[PDB]
């Protein structure tokens, strides 16, 4: 299938080349994909209009100045460079298309009379009411993202340990195994906050035997950065805080469209349909600019793990090239 | 950022500036005894050999460890400021490096030093033969001679002309930044230093074969591009219309020695009042100027002492 | 606060007072951080036109503090 | 919502004041953020008059935080 | 708010507090940023007298924030 | 409050405090702004005192923000 | 009010709450602007006594802002 | 528990007040602090272009304090 | 407020608090304003001995602002 | 830290705001303290790979304030 | 305020709160003023020993500000 | 309040907030002061590698103030 | 009584808040004042050893604000 | 509050908030004043042992400010 096989084909040159006992950076691309696709989840005013933006890059229009015949690789970028990122352009298209579907996902909780009391067809324009303005409905989608972050923490920490296993370097080995002790304690404390009255007495007692696992083989490794374990927990907190912003900020972009493409004038009567566009034109571009900032959250997510050592080459230089230059063509 | 620690280190180092009474006792000395006198002070901890070139190198080693590490020991707004004073010596260093590259002669017989541009940067530049390689090496620290260079070198690659234009663009950029740090002592120092530079530059670079208006610079008083050309042809009638300067009394004088003495002594006193704003770059600005003028003076005395030149040939200069 | 006229009670109001400090201080810092990167950055974007984009990204990067204060405040009012 | 104690209830008023702190702080910080970007902006026109657009889009970025907050407060206190 | 301030409401008062932040921050930040351009501006006119005008269009740019406060102002007036 | 009613109460009092925030901010920013253009003025005299005139003309421009800010306060804290 | 009786009103006292921000802030600002201008004056006396006149006109411009800040307060509170 | 003033009385009231302060201080200290790494950070990308990745991880290091302070406040203020 | 004793009534009390901010802010300003001319002034005395008076007159001027403020505060106190 | 009936209630809550203070102050002080040192230091290791350990142990010293505040808060309000 | 030492209500206590500001910030600002001017007097003594006296008298001028703050607070709490 | 507090509730809890303030301001000062010296210290450890220790030791002294306030609060708010 | 009480009451606490600003702000101010004036002073010893005595008198003068601020707090919280 | 033993009671509790301001601010100023002297001292020992002492006597002088704050708070709390 084009979505996985096409970028997967370029990862084949790096399959062939290993430089450590950690497994080659092939899993990275499907870890990237959910969060990347999931960055567009807006409504009528954002996600469902995004269609136009995808078609420019993977297709060819005249609308933008340096883009003429993309088929001859004409871009801002050099003609060759544009040919190199055809693969990416296709994946940008899949990203925009998965963004349109998560617009219809979005209108499951913002339209139909089978899911909420909101009209199945409004008398003005679809997405006249927002019901993702209720704290709890919005929260559950946040907590869904947070979980994917716990998984990525596990994925990295197995990879951290594997490096010393097949490279035969004990220091890294000891660090990857000991840190997973910390994970039992992350999951305990979390259960008590995610379900609320789930633990709190079954993770105050058990927490204590979970903390000893955390440092037990870390002390064989020695480690004369004892405080630095605050920052290792922090790294966990950074994957949570980034998936969270990707969720919350996702819904938030759409809730600004509440006074943008629906209703913000009169009494909310039928005439707002042809009055709202007054505001629409202004918000649109402002919104566009800030959601480009939201698509940088993926590569910021990779950099916590990639560039701060959790099974990967990067951390203070080192052989192999940054994941940014790798995904750039893929 | 941060000048607190830097300023504190620089005050302690003042404790070892060479006093006026040094240079009084020194005039009565020959070369062997000056060296015995010199070795007591802090330049003395880097003094080597009984040859004159070995003394010159001993001055350089002192300057390296006490002035050239100073941009490195601080960052942010502080580094930019310390840099701006050091840039002017980097400009002597670049001109010499560039000339060794263009005329195909060794790396050697240049005067380098470390600061913003380190010893290895200059070595890298020499080793990047292509003008484009050269241009990118220099862009690495991002320093204002780079940005002046990028603009300048596109127009023309004629060596003497690259230097001249590199100086004017480099000074237009500097004048703004130094006025812009909003320290009154530095701004007063800057207006006179500039007025002084325009005058001095015309005397040195007459007969080069270049334009007059490729040696003018931003901060200039009554002086203009037309007057600079007047001076470069050799007319001192520009000075009798020049006024408001405290340099106004060096007007009417043709004698080279007497003019340069007067410019230099004013700038010395001007900088010394930089301690009335010790905050910020004041204290380091004062320090750099006093340590340069002591090194010049070490060199004037040594030569006078070795070769049997008159006491009065340097006694007049050492007391302003 | 996601709900601050869609739910009433003095209880909801207290939550907004405490949370309001968080998003507001976070908004102050983010704006300033960007401004500082932005003053410095003009020299880099000007000279390297093959590296202006590193500078743009760096201005963006402090955003994560402001949006986190806003979200935690949004979730907590109208309850989780 | 709005503060009221003689036109509506106290319950609404408590929420309004709490949400106001946030705009309150943010207004302070964008004002400060404005100084630094204004300093920087003249160099961009000075060096490259021809490439004005890159400088305006930069200048635009801290302005967004305050305007965005104002719009957030309009959605919340426009219902009641 | 709603035209009344001699018989006005505690509601009207809340809008006035929120409104005071908008125009006030915009003025503070705009005043300072514009002045920074002008300050730079003595150097700017000096260097290039011919393109004094570009420096001026930049100095007018932080005004957009000021107009924005007024625009909020207009909508919010006549209500609550 | 009002700028003609010599007597009022609690309601009126909130508007008066709130519109009072705007003038305070405008005043803050004009004083800090005036300072920059003034620091800049020393250059103007020094380099070529023919550019002393220019410095004065920049310097008037931040005054507009405090006089403008007083207008916003004046209409709103005295409607009718 | 006045130091003499027959003056004072609650609405006027309330404006006094808000307006106090202005006199303090305007005063801070007038002083800092004024001091920079004072720093220019050291240059004005040293270079040209004859053009001392530039410093005086300069020094007069920040004076507007405290005097103005003061003048609004006295009318709104101290009217009668 | 929650931040309220009328589900637990005074005992509750005190929690809401006090607890907001903490988040406030943590947000404030990071915000001022971030600006220093970002402005310094420009020299590092310039000199060590090859190592842009080391600069990014330095900018990330202050994020960690604020995120802990938010997670804790988020849990504590919805503890019930 | 009353200039002496108790204010009596909560309203009179609030007015006392509000006039206190104004003297406070004006005084804080006096000090910082003075530092900027004061550091410069020493040079004015040293260089331009003939004009030692000039540094002094400049320094006296932000002091006048805090006294001017006391007259406003004194006048409102003893009455509403 | 913990959530439950016996680790979340109103009695328990007084413990939690008090413990919450500790994170807050430490977050503030460490964030500023770490950043300037961290910004200069990351540069040092980045240029020279022979002083690389030194910077890192230096950096840890300001961090201590957050670990000691977090540790106190966790222990005391991990029981009740 | 006046005749306060363990008596007076909420009302009296509020004049003590407000008035406290004037001396306190005035001492704060005094400190600053002294710190820049004082630093410059050291520079001056260093160059010319003979004007030990000028530096010491000038350093006594910001002392006046702290006393000025005291006078304000005392007057406003009890009418002399 | 705390669990090792000799008695708990709102009354102990109140003490906890105010006394918590003092260590917080201590923290604010230590951290910003520490940032200045740590940033400069990097050149010293970089040059004088065998004497890294002296730089480490200079850094600890302002920290002392923050720890000390933590102990006083601990004792006062909890005898056991 | 005169800054000295035992069990105390709520009224004595409101007087305490007001006066507590003075001891703090005087001490704060003295802290900025010694650091500048003193730091230029280490240099006076370095350059000209004889006149170590000029450094000691300079330093001594900012001490006068912290003692005066403490005395005001003592006086004020117990005048007749 | 009280240092006599325990610290409970509502009556103590207001006093506790008020007294913390002096300790807080006094530490804040001591922090700034001290740090620069601590870092400079290492430079003194490193450069020249014989005048190690000057840096040492200077350090003591901000110590006095934090202890004065502690002492005022201690004496008032529980008669010492």
């Amino acid at each position: 299938n084009p979505p996985w096989v096409k970028p997967f084909e370029l990862l084949v040159s790096f399959l062939n080349t290993p430089k450590y006992g950690t497994f080659d950076p092939t899993p990275v691309v499907p870890i990237f994909f959910p969060f990347w696709f999931g960055m567009i989840v807006g409504d009528i005013g954002y996600a469902l209009l995004f269609y136009l933006v995808g078609r420019w890059l993977s297709g060819y229009v005249k609308r933008n100045e340096p883009l003429v015949i993309d088929l001859f690789a004409l871009k801002l970028k050099p003609p060759v460079l544009a040919k190199l990122v055809y693969i990416l352009n296709w994946m940008v298209f899949w990203t925009v298309v998965w963004g349109l579907i998560y617009g219809e996902f979005f209108g499951t909780f913002l339209e139909h009379l089978g899911v909420f009391g909101t009209p199945e067809h409004p008398g003005l324009i679809p997405i006249l009411i927002h019901r993702i303005d209720t704290a709890k409905t919005a929260n559950l989608l946040i907590l869904l993202s947070v979980a994917f972050g716990v998984v990525m923490v596990f994925a990295g920490l197995i990879l951290r340990a594997y490096l010393g296993l097949k490279h035969r370097h004990m220091a890294h080995f000891w660090e990857g195994v000991g840190y997973l002790g910390g994970l039992l304690g992350i999951l305990a404390l979390a259960a008590s906050y995610l379900g609320n009255l789930q633990a709190g007495w079954l993770s105050a007692l058990m927490y204590l035997g979970f903390g000893v696992f955390l440092l037990s083989v870390v002390m064989s490794s020695i480690w004369l950065m004892i405080p630095e374990i605050f920052t290792q927990a922090g790294h966990i907190l950074s994957h949570i805080r980034i998936y969270a912003v990707g969720a919350a900020g996702g819904i938030l972009a759409g809730l600004l469209t509440d006074v943008g493409f629906a209703m913000a004038e009169r009494l909310g009567l039928i005439g707002v349909l042809l009055g709202i566009v007054v505001a629409g034109v202004l918000h649109l571009l402002i919104l566009l600019l800030t959601t480009l900032g939201h698509m940088l959250q993926p590569i910021r997510l990779i950099w916590v793990e990639f560039f701060t050592k959790f099974g990967f080459y990067e951390e203070n230089g080192r052989p192999y090239r940054p994941f940014k230059s790798v995904r750039e063509t893929q | 950022d941060d000048f607190a620690y830097l300023n504190a280190r620089v005050r302690v180092r003042r404790g070892t500036l060479l006093k006026e009474s040094f240079f009084q006792e020194a005039l009565d000395l020959s070369f062997a005894d000056f060296l015995r006198l010199l070795s007591e002070t802090v330049y003395g901890g880097e003094l080597a050999g009984q040859g004159l070139p070995d003394v010159d190198r001993a001055v350089l080693r002192t300057q390296a460890k006490l002035v050239g590490d100073l941009p490195r020991l601080v960052t942010g707004e502080a580094r930019e400021a310390v840099r701006l004073l050091l840039l002017r010596n980097d400009l002597h260093n670049l001109q010499a490096l560039l000339r060794a590259k263009a005329t195909g002669r060794p790396f050697e017989e240049v005067l380098l030093l470390p600061g913003t541009l380190r010893e290895e940067v200059w070595r890298q530049a020499y080793e990047a033969q292509d003008p484009a390689g050269m241009a990118q090496v220099l862009a690495v620290p991002g320093h204002p001679l780079a940005r002046a260079l990028r603009a300048v070198l596109r127009e023309t690659q004629d060596l003497a002309r690259v230097e001249a234009l590199l100086a004017k663009r480099f000074f237009e950029d500097v004048a703004k930044a130094a006025k812009g740090l909003d320290q009154p002592a530095l701004r007063d120092y800057l207006a006179l230093e500039v007025d002084a530079e325009n005058l001095r530059t015309a005397f040195k670079l007459q007969g080069s074969g270049l334009a007059p208006d490729a040696f003018f610079l931003k901060g200039g008083r009554f002086v203009d591009r037309v007057r600079f050309a007047r001076l470069m042809e050799g007319d001192y009638a520009v000075l009798d219309e020049l006024s408001g300067t405290p340099f106004s009394g060096l007007s009417g004088v043709r004698d080279l020695k007497a003019l340069e003495r007067g410019l230099r002594c004013v700038l010395l006193k001007e900088a010394k009042k930089g301690v009335q704003d010790p905050l910020g770059v004041g204290l380091v600005l004062a320090y750099v100027k006093e340590r340069e003028w002591e090194a010049v003076r070490l060199r004037l005395l040594a030569r006078r002492a070795y070769f049997g030149l008159p006491r009065a040939q340097v006694e007049e200069e050492v007391v302003c | 606060a996601e709900e601050a006229a869609a739910s009433g009670g003095l209880d909801r109001g207290l939550i907004a007072v405490g949370m309001g400090l968080a998003v507001g201080l976070a908004a102050l810092g983010t704006g300033v951080a960007q401004a500082r990167i932005g003053a410095a950055g003009v020299g880099a974007i000007a000279e390297d036109r093959s590296n202006f984009g590193t500078a743009l990204i760096f201005l963006l990067l402090p955003e994560t503090l402001v949006i986190f204060g806003l979200l935690i405040a949004f979730i907590l009012n109208g309850r989780l």
